[PDB]
């Protein structure tokens, strides 16, 4: 009765302490699809609906000791595809029960991880899954995952023809307008948002953000004037990473004529305050002695920034 | 004419580095060379297609490669010129395939790095690496790495560093 978490730790702590002793990851495949019976091909049944080993119990989740065993032996394409044909068993039909919320995140991070570690095409099946199976009233961390998901799918869907970036055209920041997000990390979930909106060049931006959800993620900035502290350390950078949205804004709104910005200059008012108070990030002390890394947030991250200041004024003037 | 423009002083960049005996001549060449980012802040970037983007990125890794061959002795000053060509890639609105490049310019001290495993030598290519671990302050000073942070970033690099460790 008082086992649960402590026991069920001992799994990836034994399979990480061998993971860190020695030679190549063929291990990652070799103990994997032995061990790949116990939950996926243990849930194989599906009596309708409801698998044998996900819908009974809770502790159906060594799919995230999957991901931790996806985590465990990085060489190099080996465990993802001896678990495709399985995911495509399981994991491919297994995922939209709609509701899922007990590890539907680390479901989800499982083919993250595997879309982290290696390959092309396997996963960009999947996520048409993900885009068939996807939610705007999901929970706090099934939105937060969900942040990360279409993230470690960004770099084949921006492979060289980018291969899945205009399926989400219409599943675009739409679903970054589910708003209203949770404490600091679902603000950061944004941030990581924001950090995924780094591809994806600016042709139809209107049909797909309009910076709207970027005007409420604006709505975080124009907060973010003093909407955090000390986890500033984290925000301000994410305001330093908001000062590339509109460095981004600066790449398509003052790109060819759209200004892009109807009931925002609103929003960009306290940004242009965050644009005043870009420069002025790091400017409450501003010694001379630096330990790693303190004063480069609003110097060198200003450098860029500074100009995308005066790149806040290009579409809209200062 | 930009080119040609960028031709006029790239190889006089790359003469006033080739003696490094300064007595402030290396001085005399970051002056040069830092106003040489300062002539390419305003101008000579912002243009035609990926031919002639990376054309302007290939006198930019040409002298790179120049900034990677001021090894011994003039180190902050390469160091200068790191933020100097990351202020480039900065104002690119573009170059993520060259940052993927930069990662590959990782890739490439990284596997190096790997093989100094068993064989590390050479020690230019320690004094390299060193111009890499500037390289690697300028990857700090880069951060939009993290803009790559969805497509499992410079983690592989922290192991770089971990074999830089």
């Amino acid at each position: 009765s008082a086992p649960g978490s402590k026991r069920r730790s001992e799994p990836p702590a034994p399979r990480p302490g061998p993971p860190p002793g020695t030679g190549h990851p063929p291990s990652k495949r070799a103990r994997g699809f032995s061990a790949a019976a116990a939950p996926d091909p243990d849930d194989p049944f599906g009596a309708h609906g409801d698998f044998t080993a996900d819908d009974l119990e809770e502790l159906d989740t060594l799919a995230s000791q999957a991901l931790s065993q996806c985590p465990a032996a990085a060489r190099d394409v080996s465990s993802d595809h001896k678990v495709h044909r399985l995911l495509d068993g399981m994991s491919k039909n297994p995922s939209g029960k709609n509701r899922e919320t007990v590890p539907i995140k680390d479901n989800f991070e499982l083919e993250v991880l595997q879309a982290q570690y290696k390959e092309l095409k396997e996963k960009m099946k999947v996520m048409e899954e993900e885009v068939l199976i996807k939610n705007g009233e999901i929970k706090i961390l099934r939105d937060s995952l969900h942040q990360t998901e279409s993230v470690l799918e960004e770099q084949r869907r921006s492979h060289f023809l980018l291969e899945q970036e205009k399926t989400q055209a219409l599943s675009d920041k739409e679903k970054e307008f589910s708003k209203k997000l949770q404490s600091l990390q679902s603000e950061l979930q944004f941030k990581d948002a924001e950090m995924n909106e780094l591809r994806t060049k600016l042709q139809t931006s209107e049909r797909a953000n309009k910076l709207a959800a970027p005007s409420v993620s604006h709505v975080s900035p124009r907060k973010n004037p003093s909407v955090v502290i000390k986890p500033e350390a984290c925000s301000p950078q994410f305001g330093k990473t908001s000062f590339p949205t509109k460095e981004s804004f600066s790449a398509n709104m003052s790109l060819p004529h759209p200004c892009q910005t109807e009931s925002g200059y609103k929003p960009l008012v306290g940004r242009e305050d965050s644009k005043p108070h870009s420069l002025r990030g790091d400017s409450i002390k501003q010694e001379e002695a630096q330990k790693s890394f303190v004063d480069s947030w609003r110097q060198r991250s200003n450098t860029q920034g500074s100009i995308l200041i005066n790149l806040l004024l290009k579409q809209p003037l200062i | 004419g930009e080119h040609g423009l960028e031709l006029a002083s790239m190889i006089p960049a790359l003469r006033e580095l080739g003696s490094a005996t300064p007595e402030e001549y290396n001085t005399v060449v970051q002056k040069p060379r830092q106003i040489l980012c300062q002539f390419i802040d305003r101008i000579l970037t912002d243009v035609n297609v990926v031919a002639v983007e990376l054309v302007k990125k290939t006198d930019s890794q040409p002298t790179s490669v120049m900034l990677l061959d001021f090894i011994q002795h003039i180190m902050k000053s390469s160091p200068l010129m790191f933020v100097n060509v990351s202020g480039s890639h900065e104002a690119k609105g573009s170059c993520i395939e060259f940052s993927n490049w930069i990662i590959t310019r990782l890739l490439r001290i990284a596997a190096t790095p790997s093989c100094h495993l068993l064989h590390k030598k050479i020690c230019e290519v320690i004094c390299s690496l060193l111009f890499l671990f500037k390289s690697k302050s300028p990857a700090i000073f880069g951060v939009l790495t993290k803009e790559l942070l969805q497509l499992f970033e410079d983690l592989v690099y922290l192991h770089r560093r971990n074999v830089m460790g």
